[PDB]
């Protein structure tokens, strides 16, 4: 048998939500920025010996459309919280995303993974200890990624699926 | 005395039709003058050849990136960006011509034509003109859009200039 999961990728504009998704789905990366309105993807994977369909919702980094945002959070079973290691504001935004997700879902315990993206770049402004400590304060995993080198990409999505599975046991 | 400009719209190079705009120089002089000059090309750059890269049915047709040709660029006649002039005019219905931006005081060349009332944009995007003739051409353009703004054929401003 198999299972299916609705994953939602959120975070500030420009952090690499789409590039991460396109690496997972299409195994390539481009420098050109194509700003997202909304996109969806399906991919069948095997995680820990269990076959699953990932329904991935790639959202725009925007803060003007709260009713669409809320429906994304209602339907999603797990969320990638993506910031960029050379965008300090995108890291300062993370807590807002977790707060909104918990509110819409009316829960203290929602499957989430913290994603520190663009780890290939020499222009770091967020040190990883900060992100490690934040994820610990949330009790969620922290995964370092680069959509450009593919480092951590499978790890981020698969870890999110494991968090969903761990949540379902409760 | 408000200026009128024209766009001749093309679909994969084939003529679709003409859209003309009244520019509200009486109320929004600097923003109208940018769009006027970009339409004539008199500064040595402008809209001629560029595309409507984002068309979302029920909301708007968005174009004007003649520097990066991918939805991320554009520039004004005053520099790369200029501040929001005023918010006197609102997004009152179909045919409103308004500036796109990436937040406060980031006007460049990108613009959108509303195909519906978009009142949540009031106070955040500067309105500076309206469609005069050719709302039927704008409605045709809107049919080439999609949920995420991607267009089914290439929609371009094949010609443009000032009417008079
Ligand atoms: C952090 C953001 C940022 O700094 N940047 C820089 C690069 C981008 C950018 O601003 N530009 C490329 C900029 C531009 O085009 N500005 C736009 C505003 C805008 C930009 C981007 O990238 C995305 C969105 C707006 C956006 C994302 C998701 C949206 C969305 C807009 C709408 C909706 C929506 C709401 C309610 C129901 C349905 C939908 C859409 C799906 O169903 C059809 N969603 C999904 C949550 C709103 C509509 C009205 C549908 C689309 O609006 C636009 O596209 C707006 C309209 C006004 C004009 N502009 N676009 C802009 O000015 C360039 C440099 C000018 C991001
Ligand atoms: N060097 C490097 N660049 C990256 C990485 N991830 C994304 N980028 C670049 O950063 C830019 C923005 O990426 P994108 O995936 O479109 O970001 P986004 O979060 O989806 N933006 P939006 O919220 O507008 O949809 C692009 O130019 C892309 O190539 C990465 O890991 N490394
Ligand atoms: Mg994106």
């Amino acid at each position: 048998s198999m299972t299916e999961y609705k994953l939602v990728v959120v975070g500030a504009c420009g952090v690499g939500k789409s590039a991460l998704t396109i690496q997972l789905i299409q195994n390539h990366f481009v420098d050109e920025y194509d700003p997202t309105i909304e996109d969806s993807y399906r991919k069948q994977v095997v995680i820990d010996g269990e076959t699953s369909l990932l329904d991935i919702l790639d959202t725009a980094g925007q803060e003007e459309y709260s009713a669409m945002r809320d429906q994304y959070m209602r339907t999603g079973e797990g969320f990638l919280l993506v910031f960029a290691i050379n965008n300090t504001k995108s890291f300062e935004d993370i807590h807002h995303y977790r707060e909104q997700i918990k509110r819409v879902k009316d829960s203290e315990d929602v499957p989430m993974v913290l994603v520190g993206n663009k780890s290939d770049l020499p222009s770091r402004t967020v040190d990883t200890k900060q992100a490690q400590d934040l994820a610990r304060s949330y009790g969620i995993p922290f995964i370092e990624t680069s959509a450009k080198t593919r480092q951590g990409v499978d790890d981020a999505f698969y870890t999110l699926v494991r968090e969903i599975r761990k949540h379902k046991e409760k | 005395v408000n200026p009128t400009v024209f766009f001749d719209i093309a679909v994969d190079g084939e003529p679709l039709g003409r859209v003309s705009f009244e520019l509200f120089a009486d109320k929004v002089p600097k923003t109208a003058e940018n769009f006027r000059a970009l339409s004539t090309g008199e500064k040595g750059f402008g809209y001629k050849g560029s595309s409507f890269h984002r068309i979302i049915p029920g909301f708007m047709c968005q174009g004007g990136d003649f520097t990066r040709h991918n939805g991320t660029g554009g520039k004004s006649i005053y520099g790369e960006k200029f501040e929001d002039e005023n918010f006197i005019l609102k997004h009152t219905g179909p045919g409103i011509l308004s500036m796109a931006n990436a937040g406060p005081n980031t006007n460049g060349s990108q613009f959108f034509i509303c195909t519906a009332k978009t009142e949540w944009l009031d106070g955040k995007h500067v309105v500076f003109g309206k469609v005069k003739e050719g709302m039927n051409i704008v409605e045709a353009m809107e049919r080439f859009g999609s949920r995420n703004g991607k267009t089914s054929k290439k929609i371009t401003i094949a010609d443009c200039g000032q009417l008079e």
